[PDB]
């Protein structure tokens, strides 16, 4: 609970190490609506969502 | 592109006057400054006596006549605005008069500034050496080499020589970072360097403007300003304060008597004063005059004549009589010489149906503003005073009238409302109305008056083509700006309308939030109004866009239909990233072009109804006019009194840059373009664009082959070794595109004024001028050129003016 | 010492440096490779000169012009044990990419032509009149706030020095809109809404240097910053830096655009040093860090710290943007209750753009986005 996982970037505390590899890898960016089964990103939200509706099925 | 420029009508505009002995120390001249043109003329009892007129390849900027050391008489000093100098001496060899250089040179610097109040060129009463100011911090002085002298004053008003000194000395009035404040420093050419000023006065007026060093009886400096006019002579200090002078700063002046007792004065306004001195002396006192044209240089003449000067409007000859006039005034106008500038607008008409074309202007400002008719058959002038400042012009022939856009000047009183400061044909209107509109009174905010300064009102004027009477006025609103206007049909209507586009000024708004374009009906001597179409900017220009209107709105290129309704449809739309000033239209294409040369091409798709940007050339630069010469050329002015075309990128092995536009021609005219317009003025050249200029001057344009150009450019090449050069400038050099800091050689252009100077040249002149030039009279033969062969094309290329 | 124009000049470019640098601007770098040392190392005798570049698509690398930039500061140590070689560099000359020659290992050299700075006089020294030269020069400026938040002394400027600007086809007010002074004076009116430092003697009045001034600080886009360094001309930049500063006021999200963070209004600046400025973090990353009291739609990442906070007295809290999780800055929370805002925000500027705001009003929808 002393969070000894700090990120470079923006200075984010965390306390396990896995937990702050997800955050320095949304720093990064290319179209941030990723999908978390396919990893396809989108450009905008609303393309997610429809593109997130082909994925359940 | 292969272009030719020529002077169709020289400048009128006067910058400059003075008289001195030149043609002879008995005889007495005047010489007067037209820009580019120097004029000679004698001094008669009656009158003036005309002698000659000269052409320089400057622009004129100074002109001072003195008297030099043991020399027959008086001899003049010319500096150009490209910084060319040189000294004339009249010359006449029986029946040949001749302008002999004696001295010439340049005294241009690669580093410099140039300083805010302009150049200044001053010479010592003893004739000994020249001072010249053109860049802060630094003197040029010339006794052509010249040296430079360093000045810590680095905001110079103005600089004489002062009379009766040890050594020459001049007095300067500088502004430094606490005050304003007059100072002197004395020449030593044996050093090169400054001596010490006899005395130094450490303050003065905070607007301190003009200095006159007083001859050598009385000695010192003159000095005025908005409200004080001191004399300082070492210890010696006066001072007085008349009122007669805060209405309007006083701007330009002249000696009257050779002992120094009396002095002229002029206003912005075209009032002009008397300085009498009541002699030690004792005190001044000032006295008006009159009221003339507004004065930029003043000379007096003698039996009490005096010559106006005028950058405004027509100069003047006037008599001072010891008694005044029953208006009050002591000054009665005896002549009037024809001023074409300032030049805002034209337009060509065919009067007369005779397949003509007649030139007419809105030319002149203020009182002095007025139409200009100009009538070929050499050049016949006509002049239609309007006493307020004309703007636009546009012709309908149906009703065989001209739409005017008007700007007077009111100044607010005390009672509520506003006074005009003289009559005018908007106040001479046989019928008259001022527009209402809920729109833009729907407009409510703060806007505290002040009540007792100017401002300015529009209207707009119709005025009948034969009388060139005021039909009707008709006001536009407060704060309302006149700006575009256009005479045209629309749609399936055949009537023909007045369009006027506007705009809402108020002072603590830069960018114009509001503006208008209103459409007129002129029938039956009434102008009807038929419609009202807001928009949240300013409507800077409007073309006729077959059989639609095109509109300019700041930075947005609007295209209106005409409705059924008689209304306006907006279809389609065009945004710029720059502001669309300047807009002119051939065919489908479409040209725009903001103040600073950015230049943007489109072309209308009739297929969408919309616009594709076909090219783009943007080249920091202030301009002032742009015109299309065909579908590949256009024709654009930008400051440096300069001339541009740039070309549509004739097969560019480049997709993504055949949009992007070269420079293949540039041009220094030595004027400052303000409206280009097609046509010709009569009934191997192809094309036809007159341009009019602040200084009145007109010239034509047309577009040449590649053959005719590249002949030209070797006889041009040819003439300037033979023909004489006032200062031996290189026309070179004189039409080399000048900036403030760059220098480039000229080239599509050619000078059509030197070509047709050939044929004033003697006959083995023009035999020496053709030999070893091959010749090609178009398609078939190359052979020698033959010395009738160019004087008759020529001729033929002569009659285009 | 500076390159003459448009000469065909071959000049080294440095990895990792990740920014458009406009002229004047100064740079702040932490060095880590040996190779940017290996540089550094012979670069510092003795030119100091390298070239940033502005990168449009930097994944793709596009870019196709820049600005030079001269190495001032270079002195560096190995305290606590730990080598540390940081440099200060400033911006000069701008320049447009011709050829580039990567070099064995990175060395990527910089085929290019300077790019000429483009000087241009008055609007009246055409038209002005001979006899008025001596009329151009006014009783000078009171530098006051008083006669300047009055406009009735400048109403009398524009009438003067454009008096004979009734010569053209078109009136003052208009050459207002490109006037340097005035321009200058619109901008000397809007930034003590944001800064209360003195404009007087801080600004230069050369209008170059004091575009360059705005420019580097301004929130604006990457892209936005290129085409800015494409105009030569001072007056084009002044009067497309003003129009941003009308319209271009609100800031959103740069990655989701969906999220209207902070206006222009909530700007301030803490320090003399401006709103924006360039700030390192212990591990060599530049922020270019702008200072708002009030923002939205964020959340907040982890405990706040203080370790090496940029504003002494504030322990930050990472902020994300609520809609994409990308990073738009920190949340600043006082320690102390004497301290003076208590929670004066605090954006970078690579997230951001002030963008227009596509008013909501079923009455003005859309309008017009001429970006000039
Ligand atoms: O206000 C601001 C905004 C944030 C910005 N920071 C701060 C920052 C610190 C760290 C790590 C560096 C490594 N240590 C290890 C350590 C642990 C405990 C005690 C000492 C050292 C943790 C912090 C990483 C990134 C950033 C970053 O981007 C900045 O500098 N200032
Ligand atoms: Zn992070
Ligand atoms: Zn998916
Ligand atoms: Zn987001």
């Amino acid at each position: 609970s002393e969070r000894p996982f700090h990120c470079n970037q923006c200075g984010a505390s965390f306390t396990q190490k896995g937990n702050l590899l997800r955050h320095i890898k949304l720093h990064s960016g290319e179209k941030p609506f990723k999908c978390p089964f396919c990893s396809y990103a989108c450009r905008r939200r609303d393309a997610l969502t429809g593109h997130l509706r082909t994925h359940s099925v | 592109s292969y272009n030719y420029v020529v002077t169709a009508q020289k400048p009128t505009a006067v910058n400059g006057c003075v008289t001195g002995h030149f043609t002879s120390a008995e005889d007495l001249n005047l010489l007067i400054a037209k820009n580019t043109r120097l004029e000679i003329y004698v001094v008669t009892a009656e009158g003036l006596r005309p002698v000659k007129e000269v052409g320089m390849y400057g622009k004129i900027a100074v002109m001072e006549l003195f008297r030099p050391k043991g020399e027959s008489k008086d001899l003049l000093f010319i500096l150009t605005a490209k910084y060319n100098a040189c000294i004339l001496e009249y010359k006449q060899s029986g029946e040949s008069i001749d302008i002999i250089t004696r001295a010439h040179g340049n005294v241009q610097d690669r580093i410099g500034r140039p300083s805010e109040t302009g150049i200044i060129g001053i010479i010592d009463p003893e004739c000994r050496m020249i001072g010249l100011r053109l860049y802060d911090g630094l003197f040029k002085v010339i006794p052509l080499k010249a040296f430079n002298i360093r000045l810590e004053e680095l905001h110079v008003i103005d600089v004489k020589f002062l009379y009766g000194c040890q050594a020459p000395t001049i007095c300067f009035v500088y502004q430094d970072p606490q005050g304003r404040h007059v100072k002197t420093y004395e020449v030593s050419l044996r050093e090169k360097e400054f001596n010490k000023g006899p005395w130094k006065q450490e303050n003065v007026e905070a607007e301190a403007s003009m200095v006159i060093a007083v001859p050598e009886p009385f000695g010192g400096a003159i000095i005025i300003g908005q409200e004080s006019i001191t004399y300082h002579n070492g210890d010696k200090y006066l001072a007085i304060a008349p009122p007669i002078i805060k209405q309007s700063t006083i701007v330009c002046h002249n000696r009257v008597d050779p002992n120094g007792s009396r002095y002229l004065l002029g206003d912005m306004e075209g009032r002009l004063f008397m300085l009498l001195l009541e002699k030690t002396l004792k005190d001044l006192r000032v006295e008006l005059l009159g009221e003339t044209s507004i004065a930029e240089c003043l000379t007096y003449l003698d039996n009490g004549v005096v010559f106006v000067g005028s950058r405004l409007g027509d100069s003047q000859l006037v008599k001072l009589n010891v008694d005044s006039n029953e208006q009050g005034s002591y000054v009665v106008a005896m002549e009037t010489f024809t001023n074409l500038g300032p030049i805002v607008d034209m337009c060509v008409v065919d009067l007369e149906r005779q397949g003509q074309g007649q030139l007419v202007t809105c030319s002149g400002a203020f009182k002095e503003g007025s139409l200009r008719i100009i009538r070929n058959g050499k050049l016949h002038i006509r002049t239609v005073p309007l006493y307020e400042s004309p703007r636009k012009i546009c012709y309908q022939e149906v009703s065989q009238c001209f739409g005017v856009l008007s700007s007077r000047i009111e100044v607010q009183d005390t009672s509520g409302g506003t006074t005009a400061l003289r009559p005018s044909a908007s106040t001479q209107a046989l019928s008259s109305s001022v527009s209402s509109s809920k729109l833009f009174s729907s407009s409510t905010a703060p806007h505290e008056t002040s009540f007792g300064e100017e401002v300015e009102v529009h209207n707009l004027l119709i005025i009948d083509q034969h009388t060139f009477e005021v039909l009707h006025a008709h006001q536009f609103l407060q704060n309302e700006y006149a700006l575009s206007l256009v005479s045209c049909k629309l749609g399936k209507d055949p009537n023909t309308y007045f369009i006027v586009g506007t705009a809402m000024v108020y002072p603590e708004e830069a960018e114009p939030k509001q503006g208008r374009i209103v459409v007129f009906q002129y029938s039956d001597g009434k102008l009807q109004t038929v419609a009202e179409k807001e928009v949240k900017g300013a409507v800077y220009s409007m073309v006729e866009f077959n059989g639609k209107l095109l509109a300019s709105i700041n930075s947005t290129v609007r295209l209106y239909e005409w409705t059924t309704e008689k209304e306006l449809r907006t279809e389609c739309n065009h945004y710029n990233n720059i502001m669309a000033l300047y807009l002119k239209t051939k065919g489908d294409f479409i040209l725009v072009g903001d103040l600073m040369r950015s230049v943007l091409l489109l072309a209308y798709k009739p297929m969408e109804g919309n616009f594709e940007e076909i090219a783009r050339d943007f080249n920091p630069n202030w301009m002032s006019a742009v015109e299309i010469l065909d579908d590949d050329n256009f024709l654009g002015a930008e400051n440096a009194f300069n001339l541009f075309v740039c070309q549509k990128d004739s097969a560019a092995t480049t997709d993504e840059e055949r949009q992007h536009l070269q420079e293949v021609g540039l041009f220094h005219l030595g004027e400052f373009v303000n409206v280009f317009c097609h046509g010709s003025l009569v009934m191997p050249t192809q094309g036809s664009v007159l341009f009019g200029t602040v200084n009145g001057m007109i010239g034509l344009v047309t577009s040449l082959s590649e053959s005719w150009y590249n002949l030209l450019l070797d006889m041009q090449n040819r003439l300037n070794k033979v023909i004489k050069s006032v200062g031996k400038i290189e026309h070179s050099f004189w039409r080399s595109f000048h900036t403030e800091r760059k220098t480039e050689p000229a080239t599509g252009f050619i000078d059509g004024d030197l070509i047709e100077s050939f044929l004033d040249i003697s006959r083995p002149k023009m035999q020496e001028v053709v030999a070893n030039l091959q010749y090609d009279d178009g398609s078939g033969m190359k052979r020698e050129a033959t010395a009738d062969d160019l004087i008759k094309v020529v001729e033929e290329l002569t009659r285009i003016h | 010492t500076l390159h003459d124009d448009d000469s065909c000049q071959v000049i080294p470019v440095l990895p990792q440096v990740m920014m458009i640098l406009i002229p004047g601007q100064t740079l702040p770098l932490q060095l880590f490779h040996p190779q940017e040392v290996s540089m550094v190392r012979n670069l510092i005798q003795k030119d100091r000169t390298f070239a940033v570049l502005a990168y449009s698509n930097v994944q793709e690398r596009e870019a196709q012009f820049g600005t030079t930039a001269e190495i001032y500061a270079y002195r560096e140590e190995q305290d606590f044990g730990i080598e540390i070689v940081k440099v200060k560099a400033i911006g000069r000359q701008r320049f447009k990419v011709l050829e580039l020659r990567t070099q064995s290992d990175g060395i990527q050299q910089a085929k290019v032509q300077i790019l000429p700075e483009c000087v241009l006089p008055s609007t009246m020294s055409a038209v002005q009149l001979e006899s008025l030269n001596k009329c151009q020069i006014f009783p000078s400026k009171p530098v006051s706030r008083e006669d300047q938040c009055s406009y009735k002394w400048w109403q009398k400027y524009q009438k003067r020095k454009f008096h004979c600007a009734n010569l053209t086809s078109w009136p003052r007010w208009l050459y207002s809109l490109y006037d340097a002074e005035t321009l200058m004076d619109r901008i000397k009116k809007q930034l003590r809404e944001w800064d209360e430092n003195l404009k007087d003697d801080s600004l230069p009045s050369n209008p170059i240097d004091f575009s360059y001034r705005v420019a580097a600080c301004l929130p604006i886009d990457d892209v936005l910053r290129i085409q800015l360094l494409k105009i030569g001309s001072a007056i084009q930049r002044l009067r497309c830096e003003l129009d941003i500063m009308n319209k271009c006021t609100s800031l959103c999200c740069k990655q989701c655009q969906e999220t209207e963070i902070t206006t222009k209004n909530e700007i301030f600046s803490l320090s003399l040093c401006g709103p924006m400025a360039a700030y390192v973090n212990p591990h060599g990353y530049v922020h270019e860090t702008l200072t708002v009291y009030k923002a939205c739609n964020l959340n907040l990442i982890g405990r706040p710290s203080t370790e090496h906070s940029w504003f002494p007295g504030y322990a930050w809290t990472v902020a994300q943007c609520k809609i994409c999780a990308s990073h738009i800055g920190w949340k600043f929370t006082a320690t102390k209750k004497d301290m003076s805002p208590q929670k004066f925000w605090g954006l970078t500027r690579s997230a951001l753009l002030p963008t227009i705001p596509d008013t909501e009003d079923e009455i003005s929808p859309d309008k017009v986005i001429l970006c000039l």
